[PDB]
């Protein structure tokens, strides 16, 4: 799938910078040129530039000149792509890619925003006494009024995988709202039971919410 | 710097046909160009170098061709875990380039969604907010239709709807719509609809509840 690794998503203040790590294990990192690559949602993919670790040869896209800044440490193995005066057009995410064969990086997210960091609020979706007797049952998750991006969102600790759509987050002021379904059979709910598991590692925060089916 | 204009942006194909998309430069690129294959939520991956060297591992369905200005991309029986948005790259001159994208979407039978609405949960009512959430899952192809009611009147803002992309099991859509409301705005109302109108039925696929029960 992935052959390199990159740093984790990231959160900063508009006007400030980040530096985004990439990581390329293997005997003749300076052997290789590291490319790095910009894609906004709804855009396509965009070229900022490369370097060739361990030579002093870099080029950059004209248009990124002045807001990348390529370095490369070649006892770790590691490229560094910094981003600075960052501005809501920064907010992307940026892959590495050794330019050879397959190997990119899994993608680092960057948020450029000031607006404060917010843990989720997570409620269960469980059916109405309207109860459906199909042979199958579909149970949510709606993971509300969070910032930043993400929230991994799991079922009984990732041991139900089958049956599960999680859509993606909107954002509507400056807090994200998701969701996420499961189905399963019908004989095996509530007996066997299910539950939610959200984390979002910007706030520390994790929630675990059981299913249960309604009351009265 | 060098344009690249893929074509068609968008396909659909089914299993074991024959794909070809396009990408045109705007002067002459030598054969460097490559090409890409992004899947929803992944990374990319490189498929192609130099017009038409397969990279290690890539399946031989695929090939490319081209020269000069015009570059093609073959795949010649399609398969399921082809879809996904295409790029070309050309590394001819600085900077390097990439076309618009090419997305390609598989042909399946024809599928109603499953529609399941659920109320606010009680934990959500004592913070003051109340969020009713429709689920429209499983279903092909992917235009589709949510209207919400609330006692019979149609209903449009606190409204937010999320779209999957393409299923890579069994090649279905599926939709997440989300009504926001206060508590009090709630409590007022009685009757709670979702109506999905698809492609495989003239008839609405009508879901509600009742708030006088739980
Ligand atoms: O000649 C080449 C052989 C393999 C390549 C693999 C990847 C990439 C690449 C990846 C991301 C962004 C720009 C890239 C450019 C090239 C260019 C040549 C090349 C390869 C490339």
């Amino acid at each position: 799938e992935v052959k390199l690794h990159q740093s984790g998503a990231e959160l900063v203040n508009p006007g400030a910078s980040v530096k985004i790590s990439c990581k390329a294990p293997g005997y003749t990192f300076n052997n290789y040129w590291i490319e790095w690559v910009k894609q906004r949602p709804g855009h396509g993919l965009e070229w900022i530039g490369e370097i060739l670790p361990g030579s002093g040869r870099i080029n950059y896209n004209e248009k990124f000149k002045d807001k990348a800044t390529f370095t490369a440490d070649t006892s770790s193995n590691t490229a560094y792509m910094q981003l600075s005066s960052l501005t809501s057009d920064d907010s992307a995410v940026y892959y590495c890619a050794k330019k050879y064969g397959d190997y990119w990086g899994q993608g680092t997210t960057v948020t450029v925003s000031s607006a404060k960091t917010t843990p989720p609020s997570v409620y269960p979706l469980a059916p109405g006494s309207a109860a459906q007797t199909n042979s199958m049952v579909t149970l949510g998750c709606l993971v509300k009024g969070y910032f930043p991006e993400p929230v991994t969102v799991t079922w009984n600790s990732g041991s139900l995988s089958s049956g599960v759509h999680t859509f993606p987050a909107v954002l509507q002021s400056d807090l994200y709202t998701l969701s996420s379904s499961v189905t399963v059979p019908s004989s095996t709910w509530p007996s066997e039971t299910v539950t939610c598991n959200v984390a979002h590692p910007a706030s520390s925060t994790k929630v675990d919410k059981k299913i249960v089916p309604r009351d009265c | 710097d060098i344009e690249l204009t893929q074509s068609p942006s968008s396909m659909y194909a089914s299993l074991g046909e024959r794909v070809t998309i396009t990408c045109k430069a705007s002067q002459d690129i030598n054969s460097y160009l490559n090409w890409f294959q992004q899947k929803p939520g992944k990374s990319p991956k490189t498929l192609i170098y130099h017009t038409n060297r397969l990279v290690d591992g890539v399946p031989s369905r695929f090939s490319g061709s081209g020269s000069g200005q015009d570059y093609s991309l073959i795949i010649s029986s399609l398969e399921f875990e082809d879809m996904g948005i295409y790029y070309c790259l050309q590394y001819d001159e600085f900077p390097y380039t990439f076309g618009g994208g090419t997305k390609l979407e598989l042909k399946r039978a024809d599928a109603a969604p499953t529609v399941s609405i659920f109320p606010p949960s009680s934990e959500q009512l004592t913070s003051g907010g109340a969020s009713v959430v429709c689920f429209l899952n499983n279903f092909y192809p992917k235009d589709i239709n949510v209207k919400w009611k609330i006692d019979g009147s149609e209903r449009q803002n606190g409204v937010l709807n999320s779209w999957t992309d393409q299923d890579s099991k069994d090649s279905t859509y599926s939709m997440s719509s989300t009504l926001t409301l206060t508590k009090d705005e709630y409590e007022r109302h009685n009757s709670y609809t979702c109506e999905a109108t698809h492609k495989t039925s003239t008839s609405p696929i009508v879901k509600s509840f009742n708030r006088n029960e739980c």
